[PDB]
């Protein structure tokens, strides 16, 4: 299982 | 006019970087919801207002069986609150972190539902979702998909109208977003290809811990598949994961309709998909509405109650559903 991810914007 | 005293505050479902989500009960009705609570202070410091407002408008302006619905949004002096449909079944991320992989038929089911919802966002609402991933695909108590988080949607996108903003989740970014040279609504099909690849293959199609190396793989490496994947699954995944959005399945004027015709979905009747008549092949084993087993025990175990430019007033933020 991959690690959990986070979104971003810019 | 709704306020925080209309709800009991039972359990922490999880905590993001700009707020928290609380499993709540509305006093007057007995109905459970998930309430997103944002300190206004935090929102403003982090330049996160626009996303929050985007989320509010997209949720107001959407109703689909596979999109998390908004019941209420309101504000207090210092806070913003979205009261949403509660996805009892947790994230598919959680489910795929415990199972190594799902069957083709299981992924077909979730795939069908996600297509139904993205189709509606694209063709009925002109919304591009842009952040499809396992973390944002949640299940309801019966095991149907509920897409959550709309703060990265783009509103107003029609036909091959382009977008410019670099955003999403790194592992999920489409090659044309990493190229930084204008992108269209086909980024959502690239995400659908990534999630379905993860469901059937057990891993992301491109991985490196380092983003810049990850992005290089995404732009340059040819897709490969486990040699047990069926040929209709492969072909679907090949089409969705074309690096050139013009060559991507769903990349033309027909959008979702091209994916809906693909032989991987043959014999799926799309209207029956929309009416929730497909048999969800995993039913969540929730004893009750406060059973949070499919949520992260990190957050579940905590027992907490808390009930001018730094803390502004958001005009016309508030909203109530049923209309
Ligand atoms: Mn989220």
């Amino acid at each position: 299982g991959r690690p959990r991810t986070t979104x971003f914007a810019e | 006019r709704v306020t925080m005293n209309e709800f009991e505050y039972l359990k922490l479902l999880g905590k993001g970087t700009f707020g928290k989500v609380i499993l709540v009960k509305e006093k007057a009705t007995g109905r459970y919801y998930a309430m997103k609570i944002l300190k206004k202070e935090v929102i403003v410091a982090k330049d996160e207002v626009a996303h929050t407002l985007t989320e509010n408008r997209v949720l107001q302006n959407s109703r689909h069986p596979f999109l998390t619905a908004l019941k209420y949004s309101f504000q207090t002096h210092d806070r913003l609150c979205f009261v949403m449909e509660y996805a009892n079944g947790g994230e598919l991320f959680f489910h795929l972190s415990r199972e190594r992989v799902f069957s083709e038929d299981r992924a077909r089911f979730y795939g069908a539902e996600i297509v139904s919802a993205l189709d509606y966002l694209h063709s009925e609402k002109n919304v591009v979702y842009r952040d499809l991933k396992l973390e944002n695909l949640m299940l309801d108590k019966d095991g149907h998909i509920k897409i959550t988080d709309f703060g990265l949607c783009k509103e107003g996108i029609k036909d091959g109208a382009t977008m410019k903003t670099f955003c999403g989740t790194p592992e999920y970014l489409a090659p044309e977003v990493l190229e930084d040279n204008d992108y269209g609504r086909a980024v959502d099909w690239w995400g659908l290809g990534v999630v379905m690849y993860e469901m059937m293959c057990g891993r992301l199609p491109f991985y490196n811990q380092d983003h810049e190396k990850l992005f290089e793989l995404i732009l340059m490496e040819e897709i490969r598949f486990p040699r047990t994947l069926g040929p209709e699954a492969k072909s679907l995944l090949s089409g969705l994961l074309k690096k050139d959005p013009k060559q991507r399945l769903g990349g033309g004027s027909e959008d979702a309709k091209e994916i809906m015709q693909h032989r991987f979905f043959a014999g799926i009747v799309w209207q029956h998909v929309y009416e929730k008549k497909l048999s969800p092949p995993f039913k969540p084993q929730v004893t009750s509405e406060t059973d949070t087993r499919y949520f992260d025990e990190e957050f579940t175990a905590q027992m907490i109650t808390i009930t001018s430019e730094r803390r502004p007033h958001f005009p016309q933020f508030s909203y109530s559903a049923s209309g």
